[PDB]
RNA sequence: AAGGGCACCACCAGGAGUGGAGCCUGCGGCUUAAUUUGACCAACACGGGAAACCUCACCCGGCCCGGACACGGACAGGAUUGACAGAUUGAUAGCUCUUUCUCGAUUCCGUGGGUGGUGGUGCAUGGCCGUUCUUAGUUGGUGGAGCGAUUUGUCUGGUUAAUUCCGAUAACGAACGAGACUCUGGCAUGCUAACUAGUUACGCGACCCCCGAGCGGUCGGCGUCCCCCAACUUCUUAGAGGGACAAGUGGCGUUCAGCCACCCGAGAUUGAGCAAUAACAGGUCUGUGAUGCCCUUAGAUGUCCGGGGCUGCACGCGCGCUACACUGACUGGCUCAGCGUGUGCCUACCCUACGCCGGCAGGCGCGGGUAACCCGUUGAACCCCAUUCGUGAUGGGGAUCGGGGAUUGCAAUUAUUCCCCAUGAACGAGGAAUUCCCAGUAAGUGCGGGUCAUAAGCUUGCGUUGAUUAAGUCCCUGCCCUUUGUACACACCGCC
């Protein structure tokens, strides 16, 4: 209805929450392993999956740090209450995640291994996983 | 810079002593030296001022001159 | 200042009122369909969003 | 800053009924979206939040215009303490339940 | 009872979208329910025409950003009530669904 | 220097032009309190940069702290915060001064230390982007040659848009790039479907003919998913597929790779996207809560508010718009599109039908549309058909300039924009130079989107009308490969 957006209007602003969270778990869970982020939207309940190789580091203190995510998400989004769940699934072979990868390079140059050495490491890990 | 103005000056408050505006007497009679400001938000606590020409109040600004 | 004159100014309208989303920059926003985002932002976050290159 | 005792303890306390804080960067926005009804701004909510991390009783997170503190145990004691809370109540963050 | 329903099927990948379709219109089919034929609304497209660079040097070369936005709809028709014997959606991420009875 | 090949960011043959006029706009200079700044093929309608305020970074002034935290002072006999009145101020900034009220531990002062900055550095950087370069080029492994830098592979030749392929071969086997790939356009009376798309047919109508037709002619008039109360998918929409391969024929060619022509076919080169190794002291720190260092940090280079500036003009240059007219202008009639937008998280501002008022810009009521549902069957321009003009600076051109009326906004002056009546300036096809371009292309011609409270001479797209010349060359400008010479290697803008 007139209540309701538009159909672009609805698909850009999807779009724009899901880079918009895609960016706060990235900047949030950097150093916890985080690859990625799938949504499936349902008009009842969202439910928002963190890809993740460290997800026993994401989930935190008999899962203190999932609630308070998913308590941070729901104010922000403004979702009605518990009406947004989030789960975190291990990334299978995570050697293959460019991403996962970029930040165990960086853990291993802020750690202060040689340049070289630590590109050569991760580019071997990289072929070994395939 | 060389502004042409010298620094303006900072107010400091006068740091007045206790308040006491107040007076008993014949070893205690309850009496006001000053004016009650009448709103229902300065309330009794509050007192008007006491200037020259008009009486103010503290929280609820309200001023009655003499003409 | 004090209450009265901090945000006086009307910002209604212009470039005063708009800024981007992310960066909070006044200048290359895309208000189309809504975005409300900067210039190279959209850059950065087209694939994200779902805007692809298909020619 | 200078904030009134109501104001900060309106603060505080939604930060201990949970464990979380999201405030968008805008230090002119006349309410913050929740807790409105006491009429504090986002400035206030803003400022108490740097007040409480960088007394390190708070993680602040940044995305692209919005902070996501997340309230740690050495604030969750003193939250307890300065808000005279008896030690038997908990956020809901820290505890869901159980 | 009479029921009338449409249901519309929004998404940006034709190949989701179809799956969704066809499985509705399959159940639907199996459930003897009468099913209108799937019409496919014109497919929008969002173009966003930026400059590549970011700093207004070079070459003035543009980048031509498309988003497309397939739409189909379907209407089920029973002499029974169509929510109680349909109730689940069988989707898949990507895909929107707008479940609309006639009155309005 | 030679040999071979290639390109409308080269030429040829041509088209439209630009350079000449006016104007819009961007640079330099001059002026200025400031006229913020970057950039000099690959800068100059570029920073999506159409700036009244904001923007804003510049100038003239004025406020605020939005200086966390630690420590030390001060303090409920008061740390400190606001304030009506008058003076003061541009200001109804209690900014400051007189006056006292008022809040109460939130602050204030000092020392360290934050924090912020469209502040410096793009010659410290990341990312992005441009360029070398969209040319066809690039690289290991093992083997061969060389003491070695290196070389072969990566080639005499033919062919190709292409180190594309065929072949020769101390190389063999590969990898990237090219290609392949994705989107788009052209064809499917074949399939699937369609009241948010229609077409036929039928029934009601309305008008003409009626001599006499009558299954006559027109209807974007109403109906037959207002569910029993028609069918169909040609047109429209969009999916699955198919379809084109140098496949068939003739010739050329080692008869190889391929090339030319022709038939059938909608189509025998549709346009884009992506795009290698290596690099540039190319551009951006003025996109970023990307960032190192340095500077500033309370009389601030933070931030806010008021005003001005970014427009300022002896002049030079670049992108464009309008023209110089009769293949035209004016007036009227008729007649045809496709992209695509449309009511706002913050955020206030949508597209508009219809009726009335006004000459116009507009105004006033009622709707409809969050959209194949409403604007909208987008009654667009050019073009087409009639009228007047008559080779003149003329009814060409509309710059400049006066007066008046509206709209947006808090505000229109240095005119925001629009309307009306007056003024009709240069300009009679433009030197040297120089840009772009090969088919639905150039060009004429409008319409959308972005910017947008107000807005396009810009840009990004779309349609409409629609050609001349050419199927070549290395002459100029360059590019690729081989050989060659070199005293160059910051690599000929070299060196000396
Ligand atoms: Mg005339």
């Amino acid at each position: 209805m007139a209540v309701q957006i538009s159909k672009k209007r609805k698909f850009v602003a999807d779009g724009i929450f899901k880079a918009e969270l895609n960016e706060f778990l990235t900047r949030e869970l950097a150093e916890d392993g985080y690859s990625g982020v799938e949504v499936r939207v349902t008009p009842t309940r969202t439910e928002i999956i963190i890809l993740a190789t460290r997800t026993q580091n994401v989930l935190g203190e008999k899962g203190r740090r999932i609630r308070e995510l998913t308590a941070v998400v729901q104010k922000r989004f403004g979702f009605p209450e518990g009406s947004v769940e989030l789960y975190a699934e291990k990334v299978a072979t995570r050697g293959l995640c460019a991403i996962a990868q970029a930040e165990s390079l960086r853990y291993k140059l802020l750690g202060g291994l040689a340049v070289r050495r630590a590109c050569y490491g991760v580019l071997r890990f990289i072929m070994e996983s395939g | 810079y060389t502004t042409p103005k010298k620094n303006k000056h900072k107010r400091k408050k006068v740091k007045l002593a206790v308040l006491k505006y107040y007076k008993v007497d014949e070893n205690g009679k309850i009496s006001r030296l000053r004016r009650e400001c009448p709103s229902d938000e300065c309330g009794a606590g509050v007192f008007m001022a006491s200037h020259f020409d008009r009486h103010y109040c503290g929280k609820c600004c309200l001023t009655y001159c003499f003409n | 200042g004090h209450q009265q004159l901090y945000w006086s100014h009307p910002r209604k309208f212009g470039q005063g009122s708009r800024s981007c989303r992310v960066c909070s920059n006044r200048h290359g926003l895309i208000r189309k369909y809504g975005l409300n985002m900067c210039r190279q932002c959209f850059r950065q976050y087209a694939k994200d969003i779902g805007f692809i290159k298909l020619d | 800053m200078l904030m009134p005792k109501k104001n900060r303890i309106a603060i505080y306390e939604l930060l201990f009924k949970e464990g979380v804080m999201v405030a968008k960067k805008d230090v002119h926005m006349p309410k913050h979206p929740e807790l409105a009804d006491k009429n504090v701004p986002n400035l206030h909510v803003m400022k108490a939040m740097q007040s409480l991390k960088s007394r390190g009783y708070v993680k602040e997170q940044f995305a692209w215009r919005h902070f996501y503190w997340y309230l740690t145990n050495e604030g969750i004691q003193y939250l307890r303490d300065y808000l005279h809370l008896p030690p038997e109540i908990v956020p809901a963050t820290l505890r869901r339940s159980r | 009872a009479i029921h009338r329903i449409r249901i519309t099927l929004t998404s940006r990948n034709v190949k989701s979208l179809e799956k969704v379709c066809a499985d509705l219109i399959r159940g639907a089919k199996e459930k003897n329910l009468k099913v209108k034929g799937p019409v496919r609304m014109p497919t929008k497209t969002l173009r966003i025409t930026t400059r590549k660079t970011p700093c207004g040097e070079g070459s003035k070369t543009w980048d031509r950003f498309q988003m497309r936005i397939h739409k189909r709809l379907i209407d089920l028709h029973s002499p029974s009530e169509i929510v109680k014997q349909i109730t689940s959606i069988s989707i898949e991420p990507g895909v929107e669904v707008e479940v609309t009875i006639a009155d309005a």
